[PDB]
RNA sequence: UAGCGCCGGCCAACUCCGUGCCAGCAGCCGCGGUAAUACGGAGGGCGCGAGCGUUACCCGGAUUCACUGGGCGUAAAGGGCGUGUAGGCGGCCUGGGGCGUCCCAUGUGAAAGACCACGGCUCAACCGUGGGGGAGCGUGGGAUACGCUCAGGCUAGACG
RNA sequence: AUGCGCGCUAGGUCUCUGGGUCUCCUGGGGGCCGAAGCUAACGCGUUAAGCGCGCCGCCUGGGGAGUACGGCCGCAAGGC
């Protein structure tokens, strides 16, 4: 079977492309505590019918570009903006982490 | 704030036991009462009942001790010597059927929250299921 | 520390440091003796310990020790260095294998011949 | 001190303990007054009479 | 090879009547009947209390010298027994008694374990009608340990087997004296052997 | 009637008006290899008197040990000060795996097979006391049932 | 053919000579300035044995990076103090989902190595033939106690 | 020389500040003795250094050394 992931759209600033943040939980190898991680996947959409703060579902596909290997299957839930601003604030905190 | 109710209940039981009280009160909960019934069945506590305290649901626990000892320090031997909490918030402990611990060569009990209700180690082994490891008592 | 702290930072593994850096991870090095000088022990001990100064096949040049009763170590002797450190002498970290290259086994040993390399004495 | 010594040698302790006493160190306890000579006399007299009768 | 040299010195050092030298250690010459103190210049002085390590080492050495095998072989046998199932001591004692030389000694073909070793090495002994010439050979229950047809007329075996007439062999062994052949029945028990060794000390020694 | 065993002789000194005055202390274990153990610590100006006092103390202070198959019913770990001991049951044919002090104490108990580990501080006196406490804190199936079920 | 190390405590093995802080030994503690079981040689003894020692490296002992299994008043260790972002964690009662979690079947987890059993080299090393075990990850199904999520309520936390 | 928050575990005594039906009960704050308990000990003990939970910050022998190099912040001395 082909791998299927679920995440929230966090970007639409590209032509026929969206950025999906896939969320994963797993127990730590050593300390046993359940650890939560995330990864960003560039997904292909020809219809531009997906927007920011949309919970979508992706599938493994043949390569489209250098970083694109996934297509969008189905919209699950819409308007989940909270995750989007969470990601944006986490990303925006970086400017305050510089040295110079 | 209060982060762990079950750990709180264990600590309350331990503290009341160490001072040889006849009774202790803990805020009421289904999970707590299940743990209490499991403890009572194995004969670790005299009994429990649901009481009402100032318009709030409470569970009153009756503690059990041994006979008054001879010589200096005549305080009775405890029935609950040691009660730890295994799976804590921030580190959950899960065990399979093959990984259910044996406590004090079966002189103690390990209480599991299995898919088929809250069971002891013995019942969990017999039924052949695992779950969150709550506490060990001996 | 908390489990979260251990996840975020973890525990660091302790690193051992070699006490014989001149060997460069070898049991023995062949060197050439330069200076044969006697020196004194640290404090409670008082003697005239014989010490060589050797330049090895490595880039290093370290003080050695000469074990036994008598030696024939010259200012140009080619000798094999060894591990082991002398507690008394402050700076030596190496011994010399007696009877390998230029050095010879200390004469008329009869008890411990594996050390201080000497042939089995012929009895008649 | 006497109570402690009696504990050490497994000798049962009988006491006319009062408010400021420790009940645990006493096996057979008479909760009453240890002052007010009247009470002491009453308890000791009764006990001694029982001892004499029980010979 | 094995230990070659004086014998009853070991009798003295261990301080127990070790039956190593055949018959002389039966007659009043075992060096236990006379001068029973350990050998050496200080053999007859007041000995200090032995250490735990001393006691365990002495026990192990005594047990090993009873059978007279290499320390390496002893270690290997101990490891094999430990890795097996059951009681370590019992299994170890059973395995030590399965040696061909020891079995030959037990049957009475020889007067000593060393003589039995020599007889085995020289090919005088046969197992299941096949020549075996290895002291360390392990036998199994239901094996025929007999003398070769060539060696049957030897004076040594003759006197050995005539002197065994009306003499009771170990319960786990059955001997057909007239047929010059024997049988291995079962692994010997702890109680069967009258060894002056407490194997617990051996286990404790090898534990460290 | 009872076996005696020696742990340590230690010589302590107290200063005086320009001089050193010595005293001897002995740790002694007394048992019968049937389940009774006694440990005594005696201080006396001389070694014989120290040994005698330690023997006396051990004879007075005795503990019953609930053996079965020459081993301990259940595992235990006890901390006495900065020293921790661990005791575990063992299968027959294991031997007493212990340090000098725990081995000596458990030998006179009749214990044949046990696994032990010395943790924290390794003061012989404290280790001995911890071992004694651990032996004092052992329960059988019968005792547990009598406590719980009644 | 019988050798090699060791005999102060760890750690099993003790006397006589030469020696006089010299020659020297040493892994640690340390031993040696005329009565050395510590140096050198003998006799004796202990351990291993066609091997015995030495050096280099790794693990253990080290619970001395501690998840199993540590600590921070005075031993090394509470930030000079607040507010607060990300993150971590989280009251009581019901219901839906089954992501974590648990269970069953199944695919994989090559061979060789590890384990058990039986066999072939006269034994063993070595090898052969069978049988299991196996962390993990797919795939189908089952459970809902505890985490998660969602929906509806409660006032014991918090706020007004 | 004791991070914060919450819960449980005998009391006695002196104070500051409220409320009530005012010899007393009931809250909050600051001291001194001391149950159980804890600690290597001194000692702590309902204002825990006790029994627990969550999060954070630090420790891994003594010197060399809060030094050198590199970086950041200051007019500088200097600070991290
Ligand atoms: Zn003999």
């Amino acid at each position: 079977p082909k791998k299927v992931l679920t995440g929230v759209v966090v970007s639409d600033k590209m032509q026929k492309t969206v950025t999906v943040l896939v969320e994963r939980q797993f127990p730590h190898p050593l300390y046993g505590k359940v650890i939560k991680r995330s990864k960003k996947y560039l997904a292909h959409d020809p219809e531009e019918k997906y927007k920011l703060g949309d919970v979508v579902e992706i599938i493994e596909s043949r390569p489209i570009s250098k970083r694109k290997r996934f297509r969008v299957l189905r919209l699950v839930e819409s308007g989940r903006m909270d995750l989007v601003e969470k990601y944006l604030i986490r990303r925006q905190n970086y400017e305050s982490l510089s040295k110079r | 704030m209060l982060t762990d109710p079950i750990a709180d209940m264990l600590t309350r039981i331990r503290n009341a036991t160490r001072v040889y009280k006849e009774s202790t009160d803990v805020p009421a909960s289904r999970f707590k009462e299940e743990i209490l019934r499991i403890l009572a069945r194995e004969g670790f506590i005299k009994g429990y009942e649901r009481v009402d305290v100032d318009g709030k649901p409470y569970l009153r626990v009756y503690l059990k001790y041994g006979p008054r000892r001879q010589g200096p320090d005549p305080r009775p031997e405890q029935v609950i010597h040691h009660i730890r909490r295994i799976s804590k918030p921030g580190r959950r402990v899960y065990v399979g059927v093959k990984e259910i611990p044996r406590v004090r060569r079966g002189l103690g009990i390990a209480i599991l929250s299995t898919s088929k209700g809250v069971l002891t180690d013995r019942e969990a082994r017999k039924l052949g299921v695992g779950g969150e490891l709550i506490c060990e008592v001996w | 520390p908390t489990i979260n702290q251990l996840v975020r930072k973890g525990r660091e593994k302790v690193r051992k440091k070699s006490k014989v850096p001149a060997l460069k991870g070898a049991p023995f090095r062949r060197g050439v003796c330069t200076v044969v000088r006697t020196v004194t022990p640290k404090k409670p001990n008082s003697a005239l310990r014989k010490v060589a100064k050797v330049r090895l096949t490595s880039g290093y040049e370290v003080t050695a020790y000469i074990p036994g009763e008598g030696h024939n170590l010259q200012e140009h002797s080619v000798v094999l260095i060894r591990g082991g450190r002398v507690k008394d002498l402050p700076g030596v970290r190496y011994h010399i294998v007696r009877g390998v290259y230029d050095a010879a086994g200390v004469k008329d040993r009869k008890k411990s011949r594996s050390k201080y390399g000497t042939k089995k004495p012929k009895e008649a | 001190i006497a109570v402690r010594e009696a504990r050490k040698l497994f000798i049962p302790v009988i006491a006319l303990a009062d408010t400021d006493s420790d009940p645990d160190l006493v096996d057979y306890i008479i909760p009453g007054n240890d002052d007010a000579i009247r009470s002491i006399q009453l308890i000791l007299s009764r006990a001694v009479d029982l001892i004499i009768q029980a010979r | 090879g094995r230990y070659i040299g004086p014998v009853c010195r070991l009798c003295r050092r261990e301080g127990v009547k070790l039956y190593l030298k055949g018959e002389r250690c039966y007659s009043p010459k075992c060096a236990m009947e006379r001068r029973p103190y350990p050998p050496g210049q200080h053999g007859q002085k007041r000995a200090r209390r032995p250490s735990d390590y001393a006691v365990r080492l002495r026990e192990k050495q005594k047990l090993r010298r009873i059978y007279g095998i290499s320390e390496r072989q002893f270690r290997n046998l101990f490891e094999e027994a430990s890795k097996k199932k059951g009681v370590t001591g019992s299994v170890f004692l059973g395995l030590l008694e399965s040696r061909l030389d020891n079995v030959v000694y037990r049957l009475g073909f020889a007067v000593s374990r060393r003589q039995a070793r020599q007889l085995v090495r020289h090919g005088h002994i046969t197992v299941n009608g096949r020549r075996v010439d290895l002291p360390s050979y392990r036998v199994r229950p239901g094996d025929e340990i007999a003398v070769a047809e060539k060696s049957r007329n030897l004076e040594l075996i003759r006197q050995n087997l005539e002197a065994m007439k009306g003499r009771k062999v170990g319960p786990w062994l059955s001997l057909d004296v007239e047929g010059m052949k024997g049988k291995f029945l079962r692994l010997p028990d702890r109680e069967d052997l009258a060894l002056p060794v407490n194997e617990q000390l051996v286990i404790e020694f090898y534990s460290r | 009637d009872f076996e005696e065993k020696m742990i340590l002789i230690r010589r302590t000194a107290r200063m005086q008006a320009g001089g050193r005055r010595f005293r001897f202390g002995a740790l002694v274990v007394v048992g019968d290899r049937q389940g009774r153990v006694g440990l005594g610590f005696g201080k006396a100006p001389e070694v014989p008197l120290a040994v005698q006092k330690a023997g006396y103390y051990a004879r007075r202070n005795m503990v019953e040990v609930p053996l079965q198959n020459g081993t301990i019913p259940h595992e235990i770990e006890v901390e006495f000060g900065a020293s921790k001991i661990v005791l575990k049951p063992a299968a027959p044919g294991t031997g007493v795996i212990a340090g000098a002090v725990p081995r000596a104490i458990l030998e006179l108990a009749g214990v044949t097979d046990i696994l032990t580990k010395e943790l924290g501080s390794r003061n012989p006196i404290n280790i001995a006391y911890a071992t004694m406490e651990a032996l004092r804190q052992l329960r059988t199936k019968a005792d547990v049932e009598r406590l719980r079920k009644g």
